[PDB]
């Protein structure tokens, strides 16, 4: 019974860590975009449209 | 705290180590993201005490000296509008230091143009 | 850190190596008041006991039964169980108890047993082969016996067929010893089945009257109303203890609570369905259950090529619960806090950084 | 002792709306400022509840199927409703549960009763007439407790038979509405759990006569049936259920 | 038997959803690139080489 | 349509809700992607005849 609970909770934790890694990749992409906007719009004048 | 559960969990190997290492990588990646976004200057600039900018007003974006958090009114409104083995690690940069970084960036882009981003 | 990293050389940085636990110190079991006791005083110590052909059956139900007082009594000369254990009667639960009380002879005390064949077993009181419960018997020569002879206690001597288990027979039909017709008229070979005992004080051990109470247990699909007593201990607050409140168990710090429960409510849950509030069953007071201060143990070191000095960070742990410095990240032990500001070398968190120059924070 | 009541006036039974009544606490757990979704035997919102009258000549004491549970609503003045009749065959062949509230106390018995075809109590204008049973042979459970009790009082009851446990939930509400069920919210607190362990498939309300023939005092009661469904319950700061959502009523509440 | 079938089908569905999340992240990156090209090549003239 | 299967599946908790939520997020993300790429103008311009 404890083995059943262990594999269920381990599957839940692996699912949580996997979706956290996917959201971390999305947030890292957004933060790289934000650093690019910090460099190009604040620290200079950008010719790039929109 | 069940020792029999941990004895059975040791049969599965280093799954817990992989989960902890992935979460540690995410946790340091968030601090790296904040470091790349806000810490683009190594000089902390300040505006002059006299705000004579030829009619241009920056009081809504410059930090308010009356507030203890040293935030701008816009930044204060932005911070007001956002509302079992589990631990929450604090971010490496506090909100006061992120506000200080944005204040330095604002002072640089107001007083010095784009010259501070390319050199002195 | 060398054990965690599986290497004999450690690069400069912070490494989460272990997990600090506030170990539970005591066990606190609080169970409600032991009231509505089962009436064993009117069964074992009644005024007049019954005969064995008409044994009195008392139904013990909807009460809590203290078998330790019954078992620790030294007056009982026989305490033999056939389906349970005497020391586990206070732990097990049963639906109901049948108490069969009668008086027999001292030589017939062994005849109340599964698989035992005798006159009392065949004609007066029969137990099944899968009998559960306990038979209790004690001498009653000082009470039942009379100097003129106590003839009030009758017993069945003759019947055509043996008893079914837990069957009574109060009928007074005249037995046919032979094959002669008897219409209830006594004759040479027709005798009355119920005879009176000869309890007198001059008889020795074996002919003295013995009072026997037989407890039988039922384990049907009805709820187990009959349970053993609950030994509640004292309540200890403000410490990381193992609490067991009315079958709800856990580990936590039990502090006083400002949450006013409604009188029908016993436990309290937060958004995440974790028990953070509870009511003590002994005294109706509300207690908050704060989880013990678990934390992550991180080791802050420079390179082992540089130095062997380390610092320990206990994450989210106050410094009074573990060169000691309190940060918002946790308690940092082994680093000297300075008022100067430098660049971040080893990140601690919440604006705190560590560097080697000894280890400073 | 049994008496046939032969001066009744024939009338079909009525029906009315349940509104948002019949909600009870699913467990013994305090909850603070949280929304809890639970799966249990609940009464459907805005459902068709059976309405029975006692007025003068109406005297509605039939036997109805129990199903999986009974919601009993009582718009009561001068204490006409005194108890309920619980069993399967309502005779001495099976074992039945009796709930009575006479002039002194409440008595709960699980025995083999011989029910009358028309069981009632009676008040002479003083209670001196008990005609609800003719016999009581084999009792297994007896329990004497504290008394539970224009229409002035509103009495809500929920009866459930789950795993041999008899749950009685109740709530007392002061109302001043004349005829129908008032519209509002009141979660029923758990009062007492009974270890009965018996089969129950049919039920019957117990009323009280007024004697001065017989006269029926002015009373009205409502029967609703519990169905397995999901509620989203709202718990306030003080921890009482102030509002609920029936997840299978309409797509908005879904 | 249904417990074995449920854990097999749940593992298959979790694998499918994880692959769909990774491919959706890739397609989101491609679509952000395409929106950048729409802004900077169609709505303006870009000095960015290639 | 097996009700015994769903009764056993409810023992595993909210895995199915998580998977449906992730697929719903992907499904609305595709419309967000098309909205970001192609709907960069609020005026429908027309060429001269
Ligand atoms: C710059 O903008 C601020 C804010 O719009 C001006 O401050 C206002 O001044 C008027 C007149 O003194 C007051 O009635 C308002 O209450 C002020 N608003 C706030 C938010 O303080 C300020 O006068 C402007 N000019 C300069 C030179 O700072
Ligand atoms: C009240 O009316 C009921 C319904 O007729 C009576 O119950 C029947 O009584 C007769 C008497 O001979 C029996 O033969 C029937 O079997 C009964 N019906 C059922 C369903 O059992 C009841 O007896 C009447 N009360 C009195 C006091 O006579
Ligand atoms: C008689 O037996 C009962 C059994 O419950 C016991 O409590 C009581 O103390 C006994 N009486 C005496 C005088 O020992
Ligand atoms: C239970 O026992 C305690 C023991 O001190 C007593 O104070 C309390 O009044 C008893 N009753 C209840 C209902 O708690
Ligand atoms: C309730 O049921 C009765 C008959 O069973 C029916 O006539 C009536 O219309 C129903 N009420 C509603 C609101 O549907
Ligand atoms: C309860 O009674 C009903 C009808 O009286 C019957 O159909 C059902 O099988 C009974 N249940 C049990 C468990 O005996
Ligand atoms: C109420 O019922 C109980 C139990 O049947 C009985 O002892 C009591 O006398 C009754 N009260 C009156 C007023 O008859
Ligand atoms: C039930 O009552 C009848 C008549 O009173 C009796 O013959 C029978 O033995 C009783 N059964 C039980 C189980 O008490
Ligand atoms: C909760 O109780 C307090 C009294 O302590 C009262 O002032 C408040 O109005 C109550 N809240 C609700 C929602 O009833």
């Amino acid at each position: 019974q404890i083995d059943r609970l262990i594999t269920g909770r381990l599957q839940s934790l692996q699912t949580y860590v996997t979706q956290q890694l996917i959201r971390a990749a999305e947030i890292r992409a957004s933060a790289n975009l934000a650093a690019t906007k910090m460099s190009e719009c604040v620290l200079g004048q950008s010719k790039r449209v929109d | 705290d069940s020792t029999e559960c941990s004895n059975l969990l040791l049969q599965y190997g280093s799954f817990c180590t992989q989960l902890n290492r992935a979460l540690t990588g995410i946790a340091v990646e968030q601090d790296k993201n904040t470091q790349e976004v806000f810490a683009q200057v190594k000089q902390i600039y300040k505006t002059p005490p006299i705000k004579d900018f030829g009619g241009f007003n920056f009081s809504q974006i410059l930090p308010d000296p009356s507030k203890p958090s040293k935030r701008s009114p816009i930044e204060d409104l932005l911070f007001n509008k956002v509302t079992n083995g589990l631990t929450v690690l604090p971010p490496l940069l506090t909100d006061e230091m992120i506000a200080q970084y944005t204040s330095a960036l604002l002072a640089g882009t107001i007083t010095s143009g784009w010259t501070f981003g390319a050199g002195p | 850190t060398k054990c965690t990293l599986k290497s004999f050389t450690v690069e400069k940085g912070i490494y989460q190596t272990s997990n600090f636990r506030v170990q539970p110190t005591e066990s606190i079991v609080r169970f409600p008041n032991i009231t509505n006791l089962c009436p064993f005083g009117e069964v074992f110590n009644a005024t007049r006991f019954a005969s064995v052909y008409a044994w009195n059956r008392k139904r013990i139900s909807n009460c809590v039964a203290d078998y330790s007082v019954l078992y620790n009594s030294a007056s009982f000369s026989t305490f033999k169980c056939y389906g349970v254990s005497p020391t586990k009667l206070n732990d097990l639960c049963f639906t109901n108890v049948y108490a069969d009380s009668f008086v027999i002879r001292g030589d017939e005390v062994r005849q109340i047993a599964p698989g035992q064949t005798g006159t009392i077993a065949d004609y007066n009181y029969k137990l099944p082969d899968d009998f559960t419960g306990c038979v209790i018997a004690w001498n009653s020569n000082n009470l039942d016996s009379k100097v003129g002879g106590n003839y009030n206690y009758l017993y069945r001597l003759f019947r055509k067929s043996n008893l079914k288990p837990f069957e009574r027979d109060i009928s007074t039909e005249i037995y046919q010893a032979g094959s002669t017709p008897c219409n209830g008229v006594k004759g040479f070979n027709c005798y009355f089945p119920l005879q009176s005992y000869g309890f007198q004080p001059t008889y020795g051990v074996g002919y003295q009257p013995y009072r026997v109470v037989v407890l039988s247990f039922e384990l049907l699909h009805a709820p187990a109303t009959v349970c053993g007593p609950k030994k509640s201990t004292n309540l200890v607050k403000n410490k990381c203890v193992n609490f067991n409140f009315n079958g709800l168990t856990g580990t936590g710090v039990l502090t006083e609570s400002n949450k006013k429960f409604l009188p029908f409510q016993q436990f309290g849950r937060d958004i995440a369905d974790t028990t953070d509030a509870v009511r003590d069953p002994q005294t109706l007071e509300i207690l908050d259950i704060t989880p013990c201060s678990f934390g992550g143990v991180s080791v802050i070191t420079p390179g082992t090529n540089t130095s062997n000095q380390v610092a320990v960070l206990y994450q989210g742990v106050n410094c009074t619960e573990v060169n000691v410095f309190q940060t918002r990240a946790g308690c940092l032990i082994g680093a000297e806090h300075v008022n100067n500001s430098y660049e971040c070398d080893i990140p601690i968190g919440a604006g705190i950084c560590a560097s080697y120059q000894s280890i400073i924070a | 002792q049994c008496v046939n009541l032969t001066t009744r006036t024939q009338l079909p039974p009525a029906y009315t709306n349940s509104f948002t009544r019949g909600v009870y606490y699913p467990d013994k757990v305090f909850r603070s400022s949280v929304l809890h979704s639970t799966q249990d035997l609940f009464l459907p919102f805005f459902s068709n509840v059976t309405w029975f009258h006692a007025i003068h000549k109406r005297f509605d004491n039939p036997v109805l199927p129990f199903n999986d549970g009974v919601y009993f609503a009582s718009t009561e003045k001068s204490n006409i409703i005194r108890g309920w009749i619980f069993g399967t065959t309502l005779d001495s062949k099976t074992q039945s549960l009796l709930i009575v509230n006479n002039a002194t106390n409440v008595v709960i018995k699980v025995c083999e009763f011989q029910f009358c075809n028309d069981p009632f109590l009676g008040v002479y204008y003083m209670e001196s007439e008990f005609r609800v049973y003719s016999s009581a042979n084999n009792c297994t459970f007896e329990y004497v407790s504290q008394p539970f009790l224009n229409f002035k009082n509103l009495r809500e009851f929920v009866f459930k038979n789950i795993d041999g446990y008899f749950k009685i939930y109740s709530k007392h509400t002061p109302i001043n509405l004349v005829r129908d069920l008032p519209q509002g919210f009141s979660a029923l607190e758990p009062l007492v759990d009974l270890p009965i362990g018996i089969n129950i498939t049919r039920f019957q309300t117990l009323l009280a006569l007024h004697r001065s023939g017989w006269t029926a005092g002015a009373a009205a009661y409502y029967v609703g049936y519990l169905q397995p469904r999901t509620f989203l319950l709202k718990y306030n700061e003080n921890g009482t259920i102030t509002d609920a959502v029936d997840c299978a009523l309409d797509p908005l509440s879904e």
